[PDB]
């Protein structure tokens, strides 16, 4: 009978409840009063990318910390030199209405993806000086949300018909596929081992996946909007979490719960990319007010505010070093900042 | 398949005029840059000219400046290299070199095969070792190559290229920038070197590496090769 | 510089002139988006001019591109905001669909939400109302009261049309910037193009005026 | 004479200030991606009521002497024409734009399909060196007849005092530059504004609002051209009737003046507000 | 129909094996985030600024 077991699911849900409280002896706000405060950090910005002739909505960083890769609705492919600000490759593509963009670890591929449900992938050391398209990635019925790379035979993706699916290079098809998000994800981070990925959805859940089997080891609840954006933390067994609404949620994989919250009543704008440090002691995140804001992951205390954007800022990146942070908005442009 | 035929040569009066053909095809040529590189007959290599991607960056040699004149087709995808006042010092095998900027460098990856050409009648040094090496397979052999000028630039990046000349057969770059390896070159090879002294280490050696090795320095268009380092078998 | 350094910063000169010459004829390209709601009548206009489908034709030397989204079955907030910008929409109700809760009251509220959407607060919408031959043959047996029970007129074609029209026309607040042209078209109307260019130059007249600073 | 001193300061108070806010907005726009070519005929507009403006302290100096003073001979040739063709410049430029405004209503789909900026620098050229060249054959004469040869510097033309001879000369210029420089622009900048105002508000699918913004708009700018750029050269065709230079032409270089000045805030538009929201803002902090 | 009771039974198994997991309590997991921060301050950028002799920006 159906209402039976829709009345043991909630007996369940009230279970993990309970064991969760049970768990939760202090928080990180008390243990964190002792330790000495960051402060503030002045960001000043300098290399400025141009050439992008529309709304920029995604950039990842390569391995190496100096090409970069960016995406825009102009439908072209830029791989920038954040060094000396150049253009190494020009990538057309054959639908614009592109809004994820990846980078190989090896730096051989570059994948894209957008409306059109095929997630693109392009070949970079070819032997002509042309960039040619490698495979495409079809048999998603929702948009392309997100892309990442494993290896340089598999690839995690995310669409907006409630599925991730695992891809392969040589054979266009779907190794594993991710049932259980009742809702649009729109966002997705790899952990540092390449063995687990969390998913932001549009149920305000974010959801830890197991590539080498495919089910769900654990869900992660606490927000009120669709989560746009997640990045895991630099250690593993944590991640940051940002949403449609103007606060962000740290959880922890072992405890299974919302450690820390950072919200402040000045924002009334949501998050379009989360991004940690190196250290993991920086949280950084992006908002639709064309300010980027610099949280510190351990106080809730604002240390300093990226503000060189007319536009709403979409996509962020920190290198593989932390020695640089490079933000990408609407007004087709990209910025990079550092200290001093 | 990426290839490259050369026609155009034949007997030249001296004085007179030739022009020379250098047809691409398998790659594209409107971003390929391209070089001119001669071998004098039982001599090494030096080189002649350089076209840009959009021929508008146009370099010479000091002995072929106003003489030589160089020019592209991109829709045809022909070089063309037309030649004036003609002497005897010009007899040599013409080589059309494409070049791109790849993994940050400018490497001369492929060699056309070349056209035979004879006449019947500041500049940085690179300085390399004996030009006669008795070696037998299954030995190292380390090749030493000098230079006038340090080769380290301020960005931290080395201007070194090794080439392999095989007899009969056009050369084949091995090692670019003196620590990176080319495309379709066994891991045997490796570099080294630290501003003017540099060296080409060969793990394992074999029966089809034997040939004539060459060192060119990118860091100053006057790119000047190397005297050149013959390997022999002992046998 | 270095010598290979002048020579990369070269070619990034040479894909700026490349950007620059793309963006230039993408300029000059007047971008449109369909909105059928539910097929009616989305592809009996296209033919008289995957997930997205682009449709492009030439009229008076203008390049149009038609972009639909009917089959992207996911959340429409979530991509509403790709097609900012735009210089029109392009928006089919069918006429026949009072009798078949109703369809064309989910025509009526997504309709509202579109009109009323932040990224759409000055885009021209151009509404067309296809599917009037079946109307005739419809409206003499099943009147208007089924579809809309706030109904006095009678069954004549006339002024029951004009209702349907008018009840998509008090829709959106912002009158005062946002303008939304009507159309009675069918399968033998040969004049459909003809009015999305009308329609079209109105959007780059405002256009042409916020370039010179006088708008 | 004791009022001329007294607008020339307030123009220059008031234009130089709004020039270097324009300039700046006006070089973001070309620098910025596809510029259009209105932008160039704006920024060039701009340079030249700036250069106006440069030379506005030399005009301060008169007006205000007493007689008498330090000045020189060169610098009063250079300044008067500097300061005299960036008028004429002007005038050209502004036709320019009432050009393009005209082609934007009548031929919207011809407008986009077929602007470039090259257009744009042809059009402020053609202002340059008709301007300029007209003033630099003028000056040349002058030295290739004065006593003093071999030389392009000039040695006349300080205060305008053409005593007996140089009147037979002087007056036909004087028409020539009236009737091709101003009287050209003249009859393509009223043509033009008028068919746009007839268009735009009989256009059906424009706003209320829309038209209210946009024909009192047109109109401001034509009726700017006909009042700053209208008392100097009318006196040109006074000045031949009357066989004498007219001793007015003092007056109507400040009106010409003015319109450097209210150029920018013809082209502070809905921009404006944020600069208020920004001078708002600066105020608090 | 059917697809109701396979979905509810798929969610009551998604869920049985998540409650019956290993947990560790917060404090512990929180001292662990604040040991990696403090350990890799050092090597952190971002947190402490690099001179520009050695900053590529
Ligand atoms: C005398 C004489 N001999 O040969 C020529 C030729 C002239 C002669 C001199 C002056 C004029 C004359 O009225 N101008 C010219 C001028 C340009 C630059 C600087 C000063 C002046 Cl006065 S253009 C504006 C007008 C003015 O300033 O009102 C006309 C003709």
């Amino acid at each position: 009978e159906l209402d039976q077991l829709r009345q043991e699911a909630e007996q369940l849900k009230n279970q993990i409840r309970d064991a969760r409280k049970a768990c939760a002896d202090a928080t990180l706000s008390q243990i964190t009063n002792n330790i000495d405060p960051v402060g503030r950090i002045q960001m000043r910005t300098r290399r400025t990318l141009r050439g992008h002739l529309a709304k920029i909505y995604a950039m990842h960083w390569g391995t190496d910390s100096r090409l970069l890769v960016s995406a825009s609705q102009d439908g072209k492919l830029i791989i920038w030199d954040s060094y000396t600000t150049n253009k190494v490759h020009a990538i057309p593509l054959r639908s614009s209405w592109v809004m994820t963009c990846a980078y190989a670890p090896s730096g051989n591929y570059v994948a894209c993806g957008g409306l059109d449900n095929i997630c693109s992938i392009y070949n970079l050391k070819t032997r002509e000086g042309n960039v040619r398209v490698s495979r495409e990635l079809a048999g998603h019925t929702g948009y392309l949300s997100c892309c990442r790379f494993l290896d340089d035979n598999q690839i995690v993706t995310s669409s907006g018909d409630t599925t991730c699916a695992l891809w392969d290079i040589e054979t266009g098809q779907q190794t594993t596929t991710f049932t259980g998000h009742t809702g649009d994800v729109m966002s997705l981070s790899l952990a540092p081992d390449t063995r687990l990925f969390v998913s932001g959805a549009c149920d305000a859940s974010a959801k830890l996946w197991d590539v080498r089997e495919g089910m769900c080891r654990q869900t992660f609840t606490g927000h009120e909007s669709d989560i746009n954006a997640i990045c895991f933390f630099p250690n593993g067994n944590a991640f940051a979490t940002g949403s449609d609404d103007a606060t962000c949620r740290l959880f922890d994989l072992r405890a299974d719960q919302e450690l820390m919250t950072y919200s402040h009543d000045n924002i009334i704008c949501g998050i379009t990319s989360v991004s940690f440090s190196k250290s993991g002691r920086l949280l950084l995140a992006g908002y639709d007010d064309f300010n980027c804001n610099v949280w510190d992951a351990l106080k809730a205390d604002r240390a300093g505010v990226l503000a060189g954007h007319d536009n709403r800022v979409s996509c962020l990146g920190v290198t593989d070093d932390g020695m640089a942070v490079a933000t990408g908005s609407w007004d087709s442009f990209l910025k990079i900042w550092n200290g001093s | 398949d990426v290839q490259l035929v050369e026609s155009g040569g034949g007997l030249v009066q001296p004085g007179g005029s030739r022009k020379l053909s250098c047809s691409a095809s398998g790659f594209a040529f409107s971003s390929f840059g391209m070089h001119w590189v001669r071998q004098a007959p039982e001599k090494g290599l030096e080189w002649v000219a350089y076209i840009s991607s959009g021929s508008g960056t146009i370099y010479y040699a000091d002995t072929v400046k106003g003489r030589f004149t160089i020019s592209r087709d991109d829709p045809k995808n022909t070089l063309f290299l037309q030649m004036t006042s003609l002497r005897s010092e010009d007899t040599a095998m013409y080589y059309c070199v494409r070049s791109i900027y790849y993994y940050g460098s400018s490497p001369f990856d492929f060699w056309g095969q070349g056209t035979t050409l004879t006449v019947s009648s500041s500049d940085i040094v690179m300085t390399q070792a004996t030009s006669s090496v008795p070696v037998t397979p299954g030995e190292s052999v380390s090749i030493s190559c000098r230079s006038s000028k340090s080769l380290l630039h301020s960005n931290g990046n080395t201007y070194l290229y090794w080439f392999l000349q095989r007899p009969g057969q056009s050369p084949q770059l091995l090692i670019y920038r003196m620590s990176n390896l080319a495309s379709g070159v066994p891991d045997r090879f490796s570099g080294s070197g630290s501003g003017t002294a540099f060296t080409l280490t060969i793990s394992r050696l074999e029966a089809e590496d034997v040939g004539v090795y060459y060192c060119m320095q990118h860091l100053e268009y006057p790119l000047t090769f190397g005297a050149g380092t013959k390997l022999e078998l002992k046998a | 510089l270095s010598a290979e350094d002048k020579a990369a910063v070269e070619r990034s000169k040479m894909i700026d002139r490349n950007l620059r010459e793309d963006g230039e004829k993408a300029a000059r390209e007047v971008k449109l988006l369909l909105l059928g709601a539910g097929e009616s009548g989305k592809s009996t206009i296209v033919k008289q001019m995957t997930g997205i489908v682009e449709t492009h034709f030439t009229f008076k030397d203008l390049h149009f591109k038609m972009f639909d989204v009917g089959g992207q079955r996911s959340e429409r907030k979530k991509w509403i905001h790709c097609f900012e910008g735009v210089t029109a929409i392009i928006f089919c109700v069918a006429l026949s669909d009072y009798d078949l809760m109703n369809r064309m009251h989910e025509s009526m509220k997504l309709f509202d939400s579109i009109c009323n959407n932040k990224w759409f607060t000055d885009t021209s919408i151009i509404l067309f109302l296809n599917k009037k031959d079946l109307f005739e043959e419809k409206i003499k047996k099943s009147p208007l009261t089924i579809c809309y029970p706030e109904y006095a007129g009678s069954n004549t074609y006339e002024e029951a049309a004009a209702y349907i029209q008018c009840q998509f026309e008090d829709l959106n607040k912002r009158k005062d910037t946002k303008e939304i042209y009507t159309h009675f078209t069918c399968a033998t109307d040969t004049k459909n193009v003809q009015f999305v260019f009308d329609a079209v130059t109105d959007v780059i007249i405002k256009n042409n005026l916020k370039d010179c600073g006088l708008f | 004479s004791s009022l001329i001193l007294m607008a020339y300061i307030i123009i220059f108070l008031t234009g130089l200030p709004a020039n270097l806010l324009a300039l700046r907005a006006f070089v973001g726009v070309v620098r910025q991606p596809q510029p259009a070519p209105v932008h160039i005929l704006l920024l060039s507009l701009t340079l030249a009521d700036l250069l106006l403006l440069l030379l506005l302290p030399f005009k301060i100096i008169e007006a205000a002497s007493n007689f008498r003073w330090y000045l020189p001979k060169i610098v009063c040739a250079l300044t008067g024409f500097g300061f005299y063709s960036s008028i004429y410049c002007s005038t050209w430029l502004l036709a320019g734009i009432s050009i393009e405004r005209y082609l934007g209503v009548a031929f919207p789909v011809q407008y986009k399909l077929s602007r470039r900026p090259l257009y744009g620098v042809i059009a402020a050229l053609v202002a340059w060196v008709m301007s300029f060249g007209h003033c630099t054959i003028v000056i040349i004469v002058q030295y290739l007849n004065t006593t003093e040869q071999v030389r392009n510097g000039n040695e006349i033309t300080c205060y305008e005092n053409f005593t007996d001879e140089q009147l037979d000369v002087v007056l036909p210029v004087r028409l020539e530059l009236c009737l091709v420089l101003f009287f050209i622009p003249m009859a393509v900048t009223i043509f033009c504004y008028w068919r746009f105002v007839w268009i735009m508000l009989t256009q059906p699918h424009v706003g209320a609002q829309r038209r209210r913004r946009a024909v009192g708009l047109a109109v401001v700018t034509l009726l700017n051209f006909l009042v700053c750029f209208g008392p100097y050269n009318v006196s040109h065709l006074v000045g031949f009737y009357q066989r004498k230079s007219p001793w007015w032409r003092s007056i109507a270089v400040v009106f010409s003046s003015l319109n450097a000045s209210l150029d920018p805030l013809l082209f502070y538009f809905s921009s404006s507000v944020v600069r208020r929201a920004f001078g708002r803002g600066l105020q608090v902090l | 129909n059917t697809a109701s009771i396979a979905q509810a039974r798929k969610l009551v198994e998604q869920l049985k094996m998540e409650a019956n997991i290993d947990r560790i309590k917060v404090s512990k997991a929180a001292a662990d985030l604040m040991a990696y921060c403090e350990a890799h301050a050092k090597e952190d950028p971002l947190l402490t600024p690099v001179p520009a002799s050695e900053n590529p920006f």
